[PDB]
């Protein structure tokens, strides 16, 4: 992805590091962000997370 | 006068049990401040308690 300022061509990247914080399965409530393992849909437990 | 009676009190919440080799795992969620206490069933009992 190139970007033209003031006549100069700029190309950003590519990333020396693939690293994420996140994991494959992650949890959003308002502001907040958690790395969990949550029970799949249709397989919640009483009194649990779903 | 001072009469006995009988009081009613709530039970808390079943936790969240996953047993292991000779030993067992609770993931316990209180509302209010609740004692667990737990004891062997055998020639040495060892009392443990905790709120």
């Amino acid at each position: 992805h190139a970007v033209t300022v003031k006549d100069a061509k700029f190309i950003v990247g590519p990333m020396s590091s693939a690293w994420t914080p996140f994991d494959n399965k992650i949890v959003v409530y308002k502001g907040d962000v958690y790395n969990m393992d949550y029970p799949p849909f249709g397989a919640g437990r009483p009194g649990q997370f779903g | 006068p001072l009469a006995n009676v009988t009081c009613r009190v709530p039970k808390a919440r079943n936790p969240t049990v996953t047993y292991g080799k000779n030993q067992v795992i609770m993931l316990l969620y209180p509302d209010h401040p609740t004692l667990l206490s737990y004891r062997n069933m055998g020639e040495e009992p060892n009392y443990q308690e905790e709120w």
